């Protein structure tokens, strides 16, 4: 039990330390600030990242955006579009919707877990790790290392709904 | 020690002897047997034989079963028979009763190729509808309860008193002589070999040099057997009409 | 060796006799279960005319079929089972075959028709 | 609060429990393998062509009549109607009103009586089997029958002519079962029977292998509408509103996973199994067609790729047995995800059974009717460790059997519901019945007298294996 | 040793298994369930074929092939796929079987009774060769055991010929494997099957020499009604051999294609203005093998192929075998001749080594 | 348990991998076998393979040999190797130098097909002339001491250290595995199976409901072996030009 940060930068530690993933880190499903029984909608949400692996600080200043019409709609949206709670491309190269945060291409797979809450359903979170070549080796990812990526998100999913149960009491 | 009979090495060794089957059989069985063999969950299935019909349209035949146990001194068989007509889709040979059974034994002739056909025959007067399946499975038990010859000591049997291979078998001693096959309805150390048969019903031609003995039937000719004893393997095959050689005591 | 095949004689023997008894079991299960179903199907007028809970004939015009059916007997005679009653019953149309069913039927019910208080 | 039937029939404790939000589940479920072909068992009758005193009018039909809902709300009518009378102003109104009731329930009645004579199947001999084992409290029937790998391959995957219509493998036992449910429903109100159906698709097809996403997509649907008008008849399926029914649960079997992938199949039931709704007010633009969703012989990863894939997955059928434990990591996972689990191994077919103590295996040509395939027992018996080993394992489970005066197919049973599975028992038939708990000479109605050819002790909350019992029944694999 | 009788790991070997016996005899009619009455069956396409069987027995006696067995299955899935209504071929010839690491392929070459739709080459690229000329004449169905499902290969562009001759892979069975990352082959494992294919069927297959005559107002090759059929091991000779399908460009293509230019011997590239040989080219002149260790004389293109140990043998059949793409063979006994290639579809030679990486483009001021 | 392998059923499984000999020469082999290896004193001899050649004349290799025996843990085979050009007539294949192996191995390309050819090799200008027979023998043994496979635990150690086949041998448990196999050379219970050679130096393909496994070798493509387990035999051969695919690392 922790502040939700807390609980995303440490899943993020531990898929760095017990997976031969390249690079880990976490975003959470926000809302478009305001100027100055329905399903959900997200149809217009983003991205924004919060938590990263050791060495990849770059990450915490990156959002992801559906553009506004032709660019490619970003790969990870499909977790959100369509409710696929884990996403797992093993070579990025044979993607076009995939998106780099540092604008220049990469070699390697990537794998999404996007973190919903059981008791109703809806995405708060997504935990990510990849393995683009030159921090990690371009080599995809094993299923030991995938499985325990969706495990960690599991977990996490659980320790999430409890924290806001909390917090929502505190209110 | 074979653990059953190759289709393959029959057809190759009893070719000389006239047995053979067409190509497009021969491919389709290829496929077939094992289709058969496992959707009727026998551990064993082989080619029996051949019956030349009018209309061209012979019936393959095939025999499989599951395991023989030894019943009042007899290695019995719980033996399934298949037919087939173009080699391709089994079908079964069901059992016939013993009244029938007489009265298929009383036709003869050649088979007509055409398995909707049934035979009369007149009593006191009644007459009988003989299906020609039945005629069919008529001919294969007489052939088969006649013949179904095996190496001696080429089985054995086990703890729970059933009949195995013999997987240490060594092989014939003396492969030209008749003492060294058997009935496989004969119990593994009863000392009942061929020559307790008829004397003159069975043919043995020893190739000494490449090892290869081919028993022929001149009871029920058409039945030809083959032992390969440098690879120890055997096999045997019915191809013919089916009838019984009467006329033997004349011809031998 | 002599003594080893004679005791796998003796245990295929065993096994054999055990088939055996097993079908034995069954034959005589079966004959009893058909012993019970024909007296069962036998007792059924002498059920429905006198023990059947939902009186069908109040026992009365029972006996009045009785005597007025042994009543014939002398005439042909001169010149009796439940099953015959009913018989003499539904054919003048004392008791019709749906009354029957629906007296058997809640018969069927068990412990719960409305035989209670 | 427990079953309202369980608890009168075996003095059971057990509460009803439900596969889904507005389907029960009974505790055991009767895979329904048939006896014949559907076309000949559609096609039998009851009405043969001064007092018999044998015909079926005084033993069948009285004794179905008697179960009916009509029936006994007449009774109670007439139970309620003693009393109100031998209470007694108003009360003489209340007597009329009850009085208009029992008339209208004896019309009823009588409708109800000239259903069976009209129906000619209503009295038939599987009609009865299925009944009395509905009635028994197992109310949950689960198509299956002979299939891989002792079935008819040419039919199984074969490839049919063009003009055929699309007909999956078990459409006979669908056939049948809708038959039986609609006369059950019809007897005894709604909601009664739970079918499970079985789609298994030929993944190796040319159709399939040629006509990619879009044709598996064309078939769940083909086979989905298939299955509605076979199991709620022609007309039936549609509520008073255009709403339709929707069907229980359909069970998936995958052939080869390597051959082709499940996904496409699984996505386009699982869009089956929810309303798809809209928004101007949130209105329901699709009405499901499929209440839930299982899976047959899933290797604990295709599950947990199905799972990551995020697809409802109600329940998972697997084969686990006192001796066959090859299925326990998908136990651990169904455990860890809240899925229930239906095992099917039981009583090996048959094989664990008073009849084959000391017996010899069965044999395939000479045949066996007290298993349901010769070929698949035998099977089970290599998969085990031979038939020796069998032996001592039946003289062990024999012997626990004895300890508790209980049939040795209900230890079995035992074993598996003390293990969460919900036991998947092959279905009897036509003078067999009942025999697949152990059950001898239950086709009669003398032998019977109308009860469950079931133990009770399987049906408590508590399990009546001793300690001892499950330290040995743990050391048979 | 205690197992099943069949494991359950198996279903995929069963249906390719029943597929394969549904090729021989009859269907059987099926009826309706429901119903009770037949199904009407398919009625049958109309198509021409060879004699497969008679080229399993030229190609049994030389002792190349699959065998007897093997030939006589061809023959029925030959027959099964001209007669399915639905897929409207005019014309079958088995082409030959492709090994794998895991699978393999058995390829049919074809004709359409109405060709499928070729979308337009994007431009900057060399055109393509619509259906029914060139390479894109015939179109190949594909399975991996004979009976099972056909699938219709796509076809094949200039880049994807010249891409695969880059590459020496082995083949894995699945037509949608990754070919490999670099050099970039554009496609999965369906193109670059389609690409051997066009490459083997214009450098192995064969007719005898004088079979057909040559138009010089189009390609096509007509048949001369007066050809004496030469006898014994004469085919044995690779002369008496002509090349049945046109040759295949650097360009990737049967006929080079030249752009718009006005001295065209300095504007078009030298691989724009290729001639090859003129049809009907004899086996004689193609081009030999490089020399290998131990001998300085190159290899020949072809070999002979012999159905007997003693040239007076009587009814001998003969033929060639490619040493190029060793697997193919061409044999002939009479007026009747065939072609076939058995093989992993890997090129001989040792001319083959990898590829470097692309130059990095230089700066703007050189 | 087979005790030699079958060229029959050899040839009849092998066949669909394009390993085929001509009709002409399968006659000739039946009957040119037996008489080689009676005359040459052998207990087992067999057909090892057929290089193609140039000219159209392909050797056809037999392997034969009399007893294995364990020495310095290896299993070894006191083999002799024989060559044939017809198929009818058996010439020794004679052991090559250490020394002359190396150049052998230098000579690439397809044989000439004429046995009186030599190559010629130069080095530091000394030139060397290697007859044709020599770099064949070269190429088998290269060949032979890369695959040699059979199954695992088919055969046994005996009282003598020798190595016989195993009669009681069950079969493969996983057929599908390469662990079910292994080379000739390596001693029963030793462990060492094909799992231990080069990973992907191997392909297995298994008919799961015939019960056929085919092992082909990709670091010498053309060498099949076959293991069918339901009647438990097994047989491997070689046809091919006999040159090493040194470009694995680039096909896989």
């Amino acid at each position: 039990t922790a502040e939700p940060r807390e609980l995303l930068e440490a899943a993020v530690k531990l898929v760095k330390q017990h997976t031969a993933a390249g690079a880990a880190y976490a975003a959470v499903v926000a809302e478009p600030e305001e100027p100055d029984p329905r399903p959900v909608d997200y149809s217009k949400k983003y991205f924004a990242y919060v938590a990263a692996s050791a060495g990849q600080e770059h990450v915490l200043e990156a959002d992801l955006y559906r553009p506004a019409p032709p660019e490619p709609l970003p790969y990870s949206f499909r977790v959100l579009d369509e409710k696929l709670p884990m996403l797992y491309v093993p070579n990025v190269a044979a993607e076009e919707r995939v998106k780099f945060f540092r604008k220049f291409p990469k070699i390697g797979s990537y794998q999404a877990c996007g973190v919903a809450l059981p008791a109703s359903g809806e995405f708060k979170a997504l935990l990510a790790a990849d393995t683009l070549f030159p921090e990690g080796s371009g080599q995809p990812l094993s299923a030991d290392d995938r499985d325990f990526v969706w495990e960690v998100s599991q977990s996490l999913s659980r320790a999430l709904e409890a924290v806001q149960a909390r917090a929502a009491e505190a209110l | 020690v074979q653990l059953e009979p190759n289709i393959t090495l029959v057809l190759k060794h009893l070719a000389s002897c006239g047995a053979v089957v067409s190509a497009e059989q021969q491919a389709a069985l290829d496929h077939s047997i094992p289709i058969k063999r496992i959707e009727a969950g026998l551990r064993s299935l082989t080619l029996w034989g051949r019956l030349t019909t009018l209309n061209g349209k012979d019936y393959l035949v095939a025999e499989g079963y599951n395991v023989a146990s030894s019943k009042e001194g007899a290695a019995v068989y719980e033996t399934k028979y298949f037919y087939s007509q173009d080699g391709a889709r089994w079908s079964d040979l069901q059992p016939v009763d013993s009244e029938t059974a007489t009265r298929c034994a009383r036709i003869k002739g050649m088979l007509s190729g055409d398995p909707a056909k049934n035979y009369e025959l007149e009593e006191k007067p009644l007459v009988f509808q003989i299906p020609e399946l039945a005629v069919l499975r008529c001919r294969v038990d007489a052939i088969a309860t006649a013949t179904s010859v095996i190496p001696t000591d080429s089985t054995i049997l086990n703890a729970a008193s059933q009949v195995v291979p013999n997987r240490l078998f060594a092989g014939a001693a003396y492969p030209e002589k008749l003492e060294s096959y058997q009935h496989r309805f004969s119990l593994p150390g009863s000392g009942v070999t061929l020559s307790q048969d008829l004397r003159g019903t069975w043919a043995v031609q020893y190739d000494a040099f490449k090892g290869v003995a081919q028993v022929r039937s001149l009871l029920f000719p058409g039945y030809f057997f083959y032992y390969a004893a440098n690879e120890l393997t055997w096999g045997s095959l019915y191809v013919g009409d089916g009838l019984r050689n009467n006329d033997l005591i004349f011809m031998l | 060796l002599a003594a080893n095949r004679s005791t796998l004689a003796d245990k295929a023997a065993s096994t054999a006799a055990t088939v055996d008894a097993w079908a034995e079991r069954q034959a005589k299960m079966e004959a009893e279960l058909q012993g019970k179903e024909l007296e069962a199907v036998r007792r059924r007028p002498t059920f429905v005319l006198r023990e059947l809970k939902p009186a069908v004939a109040s026992a009365d015009a029972v006996e009045a079929a009785a005597a007025e059916l042994t009543a014939q007997a002398e005439e042909a005679a001169n010149a009796v089972t439940d099953i015959d009653i009913l018989s003499y019953m539904m054919d003048k149309g004392a008791i019709t075959k749906d009354a029957i069913i629906q007296a058997l039927a809640v018969h069927a019910l068990g412990d719960k028709a409305y035989t209670n208080h | 609060a427990p079953d309202p039937v369980l608890n009168e029939l075996y003095g059971s404790e057990r509460p009803a429990v439900e596969l889904l939000p507005g389907v029960p589940l009974s505790p055991i479920v009767n895979s329904c393998w048939l006896p014949a072909d559907a076309k000949a068992m559609l096609a039998e009758s009851w009405i043969p062509v001064a007092f018999e005193a044998a015909a079926p009018e005084y033993n069948e039909l009285v004794r179905r009549l008697a179960k009916t809902a009509p029936f006994r709300k007449w009774n109670e009518l007439t139970i309620q109607a003693k009393q109100l009378e031998q209470e007694v102003e108003a009360k003489q109104a209340e007597l009329e009103n009850v009085k208009v009731q029992i008339a209208d329930a004896e019309a009823a009645v009588a409708e109800v009586k000239q259903s069976f004579s009209d129906d000619p199947l209503s009295l038939t001999g599987w009609m009865q089997a299925l009944t009395d084992l509905a009635d028994g409290g197992m109310t949950t029937f689960e198509v299956s029958g002979q299939g891989w790998p002792y079935c008819s391959l040419r039919q199984l995957f074969g490839e049919m002519p063009s003009a055929a219509p699309p007909a999956g493998f078990f459409d006979g036992v669908e056939r049948v079962l809708g038959t039986f449910k609609r006369r059950y429903e019809k007897e005894r109100g709604p909601g009664s029977v739970q079918l499970m159906l079985k789609l298994a698709p030929n993944v190796f097809s040319d159709a399939w292998s040629t006509g990619g996403a879009p044709a598996a997509v064309a078939a769940v649907e083909a086979y989905v509408e298939r299955a509605r008008a076979n199991v709620f008849g022609p007309d039936g399926g549609v509520t008073p509103e255009g709403v339709p029914e929707p069907l229980d649960l359909v069970q998936l079997v995958w052939w080869d996973f390597a051959a082709a992938d499940p996904l496409p199949v699984l996505k386009a039931l699982q869009r089956m199994a929810t309303d798809q709704l809209q928004v101007d007010e949130v209105s329901v633009s699709e009405p499901k067609k499929i209440r839930g969703i299982g899976l047959v012989d899933f290797p604990a990863d295709r599950l947990k790729a199905a799972i990551q894939a995020g697809v409802p997955i109600t329940c998972v059928q697997v084969e686990h047995s006192v001796l066959v434990r090859s299925a326990q990591p998908v136990l651990d996972l169904c455990a860890k995800y809240g899925i229930k689990v239906l095992a099917r191994g039981g009583t090996l077919g048959g094989l664990l059974s008073a009849k084959y103590l000391g017996a010899p295996p069965p044999d395939p040509v000479r045949g066996d009717a007290d298993l349901d395939s010769v070929p698949g027992c035998l099977d089970a018996v290599n998969n085990v460790g031979g038939w020796a080993r069998l032996q001592a394992a039946l003289a062990v489970i024999k012997g626990i059997a004895d300890k508790h005066g209980v049939k040795p197919e209900t230890v079995a049973l035992r074993w598996q519901i003390d293990a969460g599975c919900f036991p998947l028992v092959t279905t009897r038939w036509s003078s067999r019945v009942w025999r697949q708990f152990g059950y001898e000479g239950w086709s009669s109605f003398e032998v019977s007298g109308g009860r469950p050819g079931v133990d009770g002790p399987l049906f408590q909350v508590e399990s009546f294996l001793d300690v001892e019992d499950v330290r040995a029944l743990a050391g048979l694999a | 040793l205690s197992v099943p009788l069949v494991p359950a790991a198996s279903a995929a070997a069963a249906a390719a298994a029943v597929a394969k016996a549904s090729l021989f005899g009859d269907p059987e009619p099926v009826l309706d369930p429901e119903s009770g009455e037949p199904i009407d069956p398919d009625a049958p396409n109309e198509f021409e074929c060879e004699d497969v069987e008679g080229d399993g027995d030229l190609l049994d006696g030389l002792g190349v092939g699959l065998g007897r067995q093997e030939m006589y299955a061809a023959m029925l899935a030959v027959k099964r796929l001209g007669e399915d209504a639905k897929r409207g071929v005019s014309t079958v010839r088995f082409f030959g079987k492709f090994f794998g690491t895991q699978a393999d392929y058995y390829v049919f070459e074809t004709t359409l009774q109405s060709n499928p739709d070729m979308p337009e080459a994007p431009e900057g690229t060399i055109p393509l060769e619509p259906y029914g000329e060139g390479v894109n004449a015939y179109i190949y169905f594909v399975s991996n055991t004979l009976g099972g499902p056909l699938q219709q290969l796509p076809y094949v562009t200039p880049e994807q010929i010249k891409a695969s001759r880059l590459l020496r892979r082995y083949l894995t069975g699945r037509l949608d494997a990754p070919v490999s990352a670099f050099p970039a082959f554009p496609g999965n494992e369906a193109n670059y099957l389609r690409a051997l294919i066009a490459r083997i069927s214009a450098a192995t297959v064969c007719c005898p020499r004088g079979f057909f005559t040559a138009d010089d107002d189009s390609a096509e090759l007509s048949a001369n009604d007066e050809w004496v059929p030469l006898k014994g091991r004469e085919m044995a000779l690779p002369v008496n051999w002509s090349h049945r399908y046109a040759h295949l460009k650097g360009q990737g293509r049967t006929v080079t294609h030249k752009r718009d230019p006005e001295p065209e011997k300095n504007f078009w590239t030298a691989e724009e203005m290729e001639a090859g040989p003129p049809p009907l080219a004899t086996l004689d002149t193609d081009a030999p093998l490089p020399a290998a260790t131990g001998d300085k004389v190159p290899p020949p293109a072809w070999s002979p192929v012999f159905a007997s140990a003693s040239v007076t043998t009587r009814n001998q059949v003969a033929g060639v075998r490619s040493n190029r793409w060793p697997g193919a063979v061409c044999a002939c006994a009479g007026r009747h001749f065939t072609s076939m290639y058995v093989g992993w579809g890997i090129k001989a030679g040792g001319e083959w080594s990898p590829c470097p990486p692309p130059p990095p483009v230089p700066q703007w001021g050189a």
